[PDB]
């Protein structure tokens, strides 16, 4: 029929483009094979065909929708699925990669007419392509219910600060450690440490907080870290062999306990 | 190297080892791929899997490289280059010593220059004249057809302004991108480059391998939902970014709006409208302007200050100069590209020459800005908010003249300000008490004459995770905003 | 590798020699022993093969040409030789050797697109020609040393044009101009400088592309590629009565109103047919459109649309815009320091569109080089010894904002602006727009603002009552419009536009021939939109009608009342 004469003629053009493509160490994509079949035929190329070609011979090819795929200049974001089209091909016993040689494009030609043979001697349904992934006595318990809330907060409010920071300290730990690691130093001072840790934290803090959260540290793990008072500085000096995740189940158990 | 050989092995199992499910299986089998052929790898998983393995790579990354692109070889074989990611250590450029020379760091700065890319000759099969020996596999210290090349880009950076100390010249340094790394930076932009700093022939060249451009913690987050509950969150918002500075709070509202923005929507027909809101002050000198421009310029990180006669043209958008190696034209960035997705302040923008402000034109209102000298076609993205200040003609603003004579500034530029407030000065008793007690409470009492609602790192998260939501417009307010235009266009400043 | 074993070589010379000898057209025809006896008859030194037939017969030559192009093509080309010597055995005292020339490749490829896999590989790529050197002898023949930038068009806004070196040999010397448009098949091959080497500090090879084929990009090309779906659908939009009125409704759907600028816009985007009577002077067929304007109409949106919708558009703006930049200038090459002549935007607007922003921002200089590119539509360079002609046939529209930024009605359309006589005259269409208060027509533009705005929201994502084409259908129908209608005024009244010119000098000097010429194209142009072959008087009727109307709104207010009821029998 010149419906399948028409499926058949492009299955050659598409048979012609993924063996141009992929001989070259290129994978074939979408857009790149329908702008090939369009320059050759002066034809529309959609995906409607390419599933009623995977109704006829499903062993053509394999179907894949993969990300990562880069399109040069055309700024296409990574996020964006492309459906990519990969040869399925008997593998030789040379040892050698497949390569669509005209001998196997001859015979994929011939198998594809002798499916559309077999398919008249019975429109094609397309495949399904693989997707992309009183007001006064409300005022007055109002009253009663904040002096009650304020009696309740007269209570100082570091306690609270502290359990603030309580979460803050084990990711803290680990940057300091990892700075520690990183300046081959056996002590530092006070300065460059808090900037360093600023400067790589993932939260923006002042230098006084970062000071108050060594200060913790420092009284809540002495045995870890130690400080040293010399002339008109502190310096800093930690032991780099303690295992992080013993000392993470401590502060874990020490920030449990101060709850 | 021996302990290079340990470092291959102990690769090989963080390969073979990591998990439940190992997680570079995937990544590994997506490297036979003609397309793909670096590797992504975590460095916190490599310090977690084990430390001494960690602290050599860190200390011996170059001495110990090529043996981890052999373990990688070997183990995709078994079913290339190696890419290092998430180093929590940052540094900055003036901290780059010789005693670090090896040392795997990652250096943040901000693309200024790029070059195109070309093929670099790694192992190259050479053929003796004399005797025609085919000599394959010859390194290079710095046959084509059965030699390995591979692609490179060569890329200026520039120090940033925050980390810039005053009065020092930026310096600049040279980054190599090599494989995969090619063509993934863009010029004005501001990356993290992760590498080693090499020696070249001397010379110091920067050698990176990667770029860089739900998760926060509890009660930062139920801090953040607590004051978004608040009914007088706009008020307290008002009061605590200006704590010092007494009344005109109206100005205060103004720059808090153009600092949370509107959306911008580009057309089916690809014209984009813009979602920023541009600002001028003038009033007379007694009213404080800059103390706005400085107080905007140390909250936000993004600000950039500038004065306006010592401003020329060529220095705010760009300028055409001749690069000396090359011997060709390039572009150097001006002060409002260099605040894109910002704000710009301008100081004394009277002072500047109209030359210069038909230059500031086309940013302005069309958000780019375009250059067509000496042979050299470019646009560049300009996507900005201008605050300007300013004063009237003469320094008192004479009520004996009407009020387009006292304001020497052209109809368009008039025309392409969102807010436009004018400050008069009067003589009022009690305003005079208010300010004098405020100027002494704060001479003599520094900080207990503040009282800050909400802290300023608190408002700056608050203001992050605002600004990524797209609210839509309801039909109720479609018709309101129809009758209100309605009413007020119905009435020099034309609307 | 595999190639140069003797026998399969001297085998695939022979199988070449036939396919030559014995390939046959779906006509019956020998298409080779014409080229051949054509290129005989011209003493060319060049054959042209077409790469198509070769894949069809000979599947293999084809799949080993692209990758052993070098020794392929010496082989071809002493094939070729003999096959002559052999046909026409004096055709050596003529020439000594005749080059095969591929044509067709299949792959095409950008300038962005090369990498190392492309090297010592044959690849098709386009681009448009900056900078040419001249033709240099070599101890062996001849040279040339062209520099090819991508083709603004297809650059997206914000990134630089790349550049790239061609070596063209022999016949392929002098087959090209700068700013030319041209696709080109050649050899993606390396070279060795110690002096990149040396700067860059590590080994790096320049990649020079070695052309095998010259072709010019004109629009045959595009004509090609049209579908014949989109000519029958081009063809069902000409039949139809409302294209014209479907057409105007279609451009700018988000500026509301100001049907006359749009409609002179498209009349001059679809341009008229340029003429060279006798070859003594040559008729420009190109629209020049000015637009002054009061603040708040959007005139750079429309700008900016039209840059969008041209096929080859660029844009410039009135501060970075300098007479050097805008036209081609003479420089030494910092390599080879010979002169080089590097293009200006005019020149790469030719066979385009330029756009002009706040043209009243030039400097007088700078507008001294103006007016030989609007008249002649051509520039002659004449600086450091080195006098060229290129050619600047472009459709140019310019923008301009009143002195004082307000439009005075009181005054003569000259003395708003501050542009001399001679500039305006070149201008074909003037518009003016005002602002003016209405309550009516601020309702109709809140309106539709807001409905756009709700419209165009990314979570989201008439006056003639006729629904808008599509852009890519507009598109299309316009350039099958430009490149297929050429219309004959073998029906015109010479007797009426001869009244309404003496009406009009009458008329002009109580307050020329190019207002005549203007009207012709502009016929010329409209009946280019209904792809009529001729054309009809209707045509002239409304050519008529808005040069009237842009006319009247030159002049003062006193007098256009009167110049209304002298031509209401034309405005009617
Ligand atoms: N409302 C106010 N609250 C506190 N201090 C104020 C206030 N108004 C003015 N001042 C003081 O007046 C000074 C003037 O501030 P500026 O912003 O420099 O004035 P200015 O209007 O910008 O004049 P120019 O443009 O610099 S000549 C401030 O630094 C304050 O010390
Ligand atoms: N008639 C209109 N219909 C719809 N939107 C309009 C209209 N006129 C103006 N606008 C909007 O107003 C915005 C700003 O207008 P502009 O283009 O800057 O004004 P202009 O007429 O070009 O004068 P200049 O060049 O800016 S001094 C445009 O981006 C449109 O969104
Ligand atoms: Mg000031
Ligand atoms: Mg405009």
């Amino acid at each position: 029929p010149y419906k399948y004469q028409v499926l058949a003629e492009m299955f050659r053009s598409m048979d012609t483009i993924v063996g141009m493509l992929h001989n070259r160490s290129e994978t074939p994509t979408f857009a790149k094979v329908q702008r090939g079949v369009q320059d050759m035929m002066r034809r529309r190329f959609e995906e409607c065909n390419v599933g009623q070609i995977k109704t006829v011979y499903p062993a053509s090819y394999r179907f894949r929708q993969e990300r990562s795929v880069p399109t040069f200049k055309d700024g296409t974001r990574r996020s964006d699925y492309q459906l990519t089209i990969e040869p399925l091909l008997e593998q030789e016993a040379d040892g050698a990669a497949p390569q669509l040689t005209a001998s196997r494009l001859l015979q994929r030609r011939q198998i594809f007419s002798q499916k559309l043979v077999e398919h008249v001697k019975e429109d094609i349904e397309p495949a399904a392509l693989p997707q992309p992934p009183s007001q006064d006595l409300l005022e007055r318990i109002r009253a009663k219910e904040a002096q009650k809330q304020l009696a309740q907060m007269t209570r100082c409010p570091e306690q609270e600060q502290r359990l603030q920071r309580l979460e803050r300290l084990p990711e803290l730990a680990r940057v300091l450690r990892s700075v520690f690691v990183s300046e081959r130093k056996p002590a530092l001072s006070m300065e460059v440490a808090c900037a360093r840790m600023v400067g790589s934290c993932c939260t923006i803090m002042s230098p006084g907080e970062m000071e108050k959260h060594l200060l913790l540290l420092s009284e809540l793990l002495p045995d870890w870290l130690s400080l040293h008072r010399i002339r008109t500085d502190t310096y800093v000096k930690l032991d780099k062999a303690a295992d992080l995740a013993h000392i993470t189940a401590r502060l874990a158990h020490q920030t449990r306990a101060e709850e | 190297d021996e302990v290079a050989e340990k470092c291959q092995k102990l690769f090989l199992d963080f390969l073979e080892e990591f998990q439940g499910e190992i997680k570079y299986l995937q990544l590994a089998e997506e490297l036979i791929r003609p397309e793909r052929n670096t590797l992504v790898v975590s460095f916190v998983d490599l310090e977690q899997f084990n430390q001494q393995l960690s602290t050599t790579i860190q200390e011996e990354f170059y001495r110990v490289y090529p043996y981890l692109c052999r373990a990688l070889k070997t183990f995709v074989k078994d079913r290339f280059y190696v890419a290092f990611q998430d180093l929590p250590t940052r540094h900055k450029i003036r901290e780059l010593t010789s005693s670090r020379i090896g040392l795997l760091t990652r250096i943040s700065g901000q693309v200024v220059r790029t070059h195109p890319v070309h093929p670099e000759l790694v192992s190259g099969t050479f053929l003796c004249l004399d005797c025609q020996t085919v000599i394959r596999d010859v390194e290079q210290q710095f046959d084509t057809n059965k030699s390995r090349f591979v692609d490179f880009q060569k890329v200026r950076i520039q120090e940033t302004q925050a980390e810039l100390p005053r009065g020092s010249i930026p310096r600049s340094l040279e980054v190599i991108l090599r494989a995969e790394a090619v063509e993934s930076a863009q010029a004005g932009d501001k990356c993290d480059f992760t590498g080693t700093l090499i020696v070249v022939p001397y010379r110091l060249v920067f050698l990176a391998c990667c770029v860089a451009p739900n998760q926060m913690t509890v009660k930062e987050w139920e801090k953040v939902f607590e004051m978004s509950q608040d009914k007088n969150l706009y008020h307290n918002l008002c009061t605590s970014l200006f704590p010092t500075i007494h009344g005109n709070d109206e100005v205060k509202r103004g720059v808090l709006l153009m600092l949370f923005g509107g959306v911008p929507k580009t057309t089916g027909e690809g014209t984009s409208l813009r979602g920023d809101i541009n600002v001028c002050i003038v009033g007379d000198p007694s009213t404080a302007k800059s103390q706005f421009l400085k107080h905007v310029e140390e909250f936000s990180p993004r600000a950039v200050y500038t004065s306006g006669k010592a401003s020329s043209a060529a220095g705010l958008t760009a300028a055409v100069v001749r690069d000396e190696e090359s011997h060709e034209f390039v572009i150097e960035a001006g002060a409002l590209m260099l605040a894109d997705n910002g704000v710009c302040c301008i100081d004394e923008f009277d002072k500047m020459d109209v030359r210069d402000q038909v230059a500031i034109h086309e940013a302005m209102e069309q958000q780019t800005i375009s250059i067509t000298k000496a042979g050299v076609k470019a646009t560049l993205n300009a996507r900005t908010s201008i605050l300007a200040a300013a004063n009237p003609i003469s320094g008192h603003y004479d009520r004996s003249k009407s009020l387009k004579q006292n304001i020497n500034l052209s109809a368009p530029i008039m025309s392409r300000f969102d807010l436009f407030f004018i400050l008069v000065d009067e003589c009022n008793e009690v305003t005079d008490y208010a300010i004098a007690r405020r100027i002494v409470d704060l001479h003599s009492r520094i900080e207990e004459s503040i009282d800050r609602v909400y802290s300023l790192d608190d408002i700056r998260r608050y203001l992050l995770f605002a600004r990524q939501f797209k609210p839509k417009i309801s039909k109720e307010s479609e018709d309101f905003i129809v009758e209100q235009y309605k009413h007020l266009r119905q009435r020099s400043w034309r609307i | 590798e595999w190639v140069s074993m003797a026998g399969p070589r001297l085998e695939i010379h022979h199988r070449f020699k036939n396919f030559l000898r014995t390939h046959v057209d779906s006509h019956g025809h020998n298409v080779f022993k014409e080229r051949i006896s054509d290129m005989c008859k011209e003493n060319r030194e060049s054959l042209v093969v077409n790469y198509e037939d070769l894949a069809a017969r000979e599947h293999v030559l084809a799949y080993f040409l692209p990758e052993a192009p070098a020794e392929l093509l010496q082989i071809f080309d002493e094939a070729a030789l003999e096959v002559v010597l052999a046909m026409y055995p004096k055709y050596d005292r003529i020439t000594n050797h005749i080059h095969v020339r591929i044509s067709h490749l299949p792959l095409v490829e950008e300038l962005r697109s090369l990498r190392q896999l492309h090297l010592n590989q044959l690849i098709r790529t386009s681009g448009v020609v900056t900078s040419c050197t001249g033709v240099l002898p070599q101890l062996s023949q001849n040279y040339q040393r062209i520099r090819i930038q991508e083709s603004p068009g297809k650059v997206a806004a914000g990134r630089l044009p790349r550049s790239k070196d061609a070596i063209l040999l022999a016949d392929l010397v002098d087959s090209c101009k700068p700013g030319d448009e041209i696709e080109l098949t050649g050899i993606y091959h390396n070279n060795y400088d110690g002096s990149l080497n040396t700067a860059n500090g590590f080994p790096v090879f320049a990649t020079v592309i070695l052309a095998n084929h010259v072709a010019k990009k004109d629009n045959k090309v595009a004509v090609g590629e049209l579908t014949d779906e989109d000519v029958k659908m081009i063809t069902s939009l000409s039949k139809d009565q409302q294209i014209g009125e479907k057409i105007f409704a279609s451009i700018a759907p988000s500026i509301y109103g100001h049907e006359d600028i749009k409609r002179g816009l498209a009349l001059a985007l679809f341009g008229g047919e340029p003429k060279n009577p006798g070859g003594k002077h040559k008729v420009r067929g190109d629209i020049n459109v000015l637009l002054c304007g009061d603040p708040g109409t959007a005139k750079s949106q429309f700008l900016k649309y039209i840059e969008k919708v041209s096929s080859r558009a660029i844009f410039t703006t009135g501060q970075g815009a300098s007479a050097v930049g805008l036209t081609a200038y003479v420089q030494r090459h910092p390599v080879s320091r010979e002169w080089t002549l590097e293009a200006g935007a005019l020149v790469l607007a030719d066979r385009g569109v330029c756009l002009i922003d706040e043209f009243d921002k030039m400097n007088d200089q700078d507008r001294t080089s103006i007016h030989e590119a609007m008249e002649q539509q051509s520039i002659s360079i004449s600086k450091a010894g080195i006098v060229t002609s290129l050619q600047a046939r472009c459709t140019v529209i310019a923008a301009a904002n009143p002195i004082g930024g307000r439009y005075d009605p009181s005054l003569t359309f000259s003395e708003n602006v501050d542009l001399t006589e001679p500039i305006i005259s070149r201008f074909d269409i003037l518009c003016v727009v005002r602002d003016t208060v209405d309550p009516v027509q601020d309702e109709m533009l809140a309106r539709f603002v807001v409905g756009s705005h709700v419209r165009h929201h990314p979570s989201n994502k008439n006056t003639y009552g006729v629904e808008p084409l599509p852009q890519e259908v507009l598109k299309k129908y316009i350039i099958y419009a430009k490149e297929r209608v050429h219309p004959k005024l073998n029906q015109m009244d010479q007797d009426k536009v001869a009244k309404m010119y003496s009406d009009l000098r009458k008329e002009s000097m109580a307050t020329t021939v190019r207002h005549i010429e203007s009207m012709i194209r502009m016929a010329e142009a409209h009946a280019r939109i209904h792809l009529r072959d001729y054309v009809i008087e209707d045509d002239v009727n409304m050519a008529i009608r808005v040069m009237l109307e842009s006319f009247i709104d030159t002049q003062k207010f006193s007098v256009m009342r009167s110049m209304r009821k002298t031509f209401a029998r034309y405005l009617s």
